């Protein structure tokens, strides 16, 4: 999944 | 291959020697945390550092767009009519101690994540799509019914049964099934709640990759040596050392040639690295998107839905577009980025070639004329005295929740405010200052959402299935601006539809989605990024190519 950053 | 003006590979003209030792570092101001089991590992530094050991025992090869191919430790096949993934392990895939890798070892991965007793943080709802697994997860079943073994536990085949196929299932990082093995026979007698802290997963693990960790120094390093039992080609190197280096100490290390390769280096250091004699600086397109959000509503947590019900001039498409066209992203990047930020045309990064196209046009080019026109023809008439536009008696004035983090955060935000002034829009910082990161996450992610910002910036490290549902769907909490659009919903659905099992169709769906998003302009794509990696000129076979599946085996040194 995606992550802040 | 190039990435921007960067070369992706260092083509060393000198032949590799037999043997040698390679010295790699990861830039981190925080200690590494060794944990060899993917499910139990939460530290990004260590995940990268595990590369020579197999990357926490990943199974699948991919192409340069992260699409599964055959030929890795295992193969995966999808059969839509039976709703099944079939994972076939290599006949001669073994653990580092010589023991076989078996069907059980794949299933065990699932147990590490799904059985709460191990304390993983890696469960996702995507996994509830595997038959039986939710029930295992909540403790209703003792076993995972949708995971069966055609040739039993000690066999090489696993079949995974889903409730629904998803077209993303051909992309690594999809999350619908898992991609690693764990050594059940090595770990079976460890109580689940002790697994993560055990020597056997930390300092003395079993691995499946070209190298194995001969020594691990907690928080600091690994000493890799060849793994006799690796199925693929024997490495050229005798050893690899992989260490953490602080941001402060990195540039020095390069100057003294303490490390042949430093990974994870930050953009602000590039100007210092660029001129180092002795090194070739490689570059590559990142899995990254930064964008601007507009605040358009609220999130209804109980009913899990975004409601686009906020009073704001930003409800006007013309205003959303105009504020986009007014930015000078390209100019900003040229000043500040050293080439490592380049204007996004769209929400999907160009590394995903099968999912986007440079043909899609966004706000990558400033167009102050167009912006002023759009506002003109939407009744926002400039107020000559004030230098700001009005409509039905009210000034067009907005709050920009800019945030800290970027070396030049303050300066960039100011640039944008000034650009916006040029088109008659008055913009001020959220409380007159940049927001701190943690304050920003809170502000954005706390339902129902705030009413006291208009514009903000977000940035994501995308997984290699660039799923948009969790960022932009009507039901997503992460839809920070809270838009809700039937056409966009349709588009997102099409991307994940059965029709999209065909790559060409999926591509077009992604493309239409991207077009529609740029047009509607609920959000605006900002930047793509490049990563860089300094490489000592003595290194042979190094490359950042995402389709390069055997670099640790191929890599060598010329002296």
């Amino acid at each position: 999944s995606f992550a802040n950053g | 291959l190039k990435a921007g003006n960067f070369d992706v590979a260092y083509q060393n003209p000198d032949k590799a020697i037999k043997g040698g030792n390679l010295k790699v570092a990861y830039q981190s101001d925080s200690p590494m945390k060794a944990q060899w089991l993917s499910g139990l590992s939460n530290d990004a530094t260590f995940a990268t550092m595990s590369g020579p050991g197999g990357g926490q025992d990943g199974l699948f090869f991919t192409d340069s767009g992260f699409k599964f191919i055959k030929g890795g430790a295992a193969d995966v096949a999808l059969d839509k009519e039976s709703k099944t993934a079939t994972i076939t392990l290599r006949k001669d895939l073994k653990w580092s101690d010589g023991s076989e890798v078996t069907a059980k070892d794949y299933e065990f991965t699932y147990e590490t994540i799904a059985n709460p007793a191990y304390g993983s943080d890696r469960w996702t709802d995507s996994l509830a799509n595997i038959v039986g697994l939710s029930d295992y997860h909540t403790g209703k079943a003792k076993t995972i019914s949708g995971i069966t073994f055609p040739d039993g536990e000690n066999g090489k085949v696993i079949k995974v049964q889903f409730k629904e196929m998803k077209p993303g299932m051909t992309q690594s990082g999809n999350g619908y099934f898992l991609e690693t093995v764990a050594p059940y026979q090595y770990l079976k007698d460890v109580a689940p709640k002790d697994l993560a802290s055990s020597p056997k997963t930390t300092t003395k693990p079993l691995v499946t990759g070209p190298f194995k960790p001969e020594n691990v120094v907690a928080g600091e390093s690994i000493k890799y040596v060849p793994n006799p039992y690796y199925w693929g080609e024997k490495p050229k190197l005798n050893s690899i050392t992989y260490e953490v280096v602080s941001t402060a100490k990195s540039v020095a290390a390069l100057s003294s040639s303490k490390y042949d390769i430093i990974n994870g280096m930050v953009s602000s250091q590039y100007k210092q690295v660029k001129n180092l004699k002795g090194y070739k600086v490689l570059g590559q397109q990142a899995m990254y998107i930064s964008l601007m959000y507009y605040n358009l509503g609220h999130y209804d947590a109980k009913n899990s839905i975004n409601v686009q019900d906020r009073k704001t001039p930003l409800q006007d498409q013309n205003v959303r577009q105009a504020i986009g066209y007014a930015r000078n992203v390209a100019e900003v990047d040229n000043k500040f980025s050293n080439g490592l930020s380049t204007p996004a045309n769209s929400l999907i990064p160009p590394i995903f070639k099968q999912f986007t196209s440079s043909s899609v046009k966004g706000y990558e080019k400033q167009d102050l004329d167009k912006a002023n026109k759009l506002l003109d023809e939407d009744g926002w008439k400039l107020n000559k005295s004030t230098g700001y536009r009005e409509k039905d008696g009210k000034e067009l004035s907005l709050v920009y929740a800019a945030r800290v983090g970027d070396a030049n955060a303050e300066t960039i935000a100011q640039n944008y405010i000034q650009q916006w002034k040029k088109i008659g829009v008055k913009v001020s910082l959220y409380n007159g200052k940049l927001m701190e990161f943690n304050s920003w996450v809170d502000h954005m992610t706390t339902p129902p959402g705030a009413n006291d910002w208009d514009i903000t910036d977000g940035s994501w490290s995308l997984a290699s299935e660039p799923s948009q549902q969790d960022l932009f769907s009507a039901a997503a909490p992460y839809n920070f601006g809270h838009f809700n659009d039937s056409e966009i919903t349709k588009d997102l659905n099409d991307i994940d539809s059965a029709k999209s099992e065909n790559p060409t169709y999926r591509k077009a769906a992604f493309v239409k989605y991207q077009e529609d998003m740029n047009k509607k302009a609920y959000v605006i794509p900002t930047n793509f990024m490049l990563n860089y990696t300094p490489v000592n000129k003595r290194v042979v076979g190094m490359t950042l190519d995402y389709g390069a599946m055997n670099t640790w085996s191929e890599i060598g040194v010329s002296s």
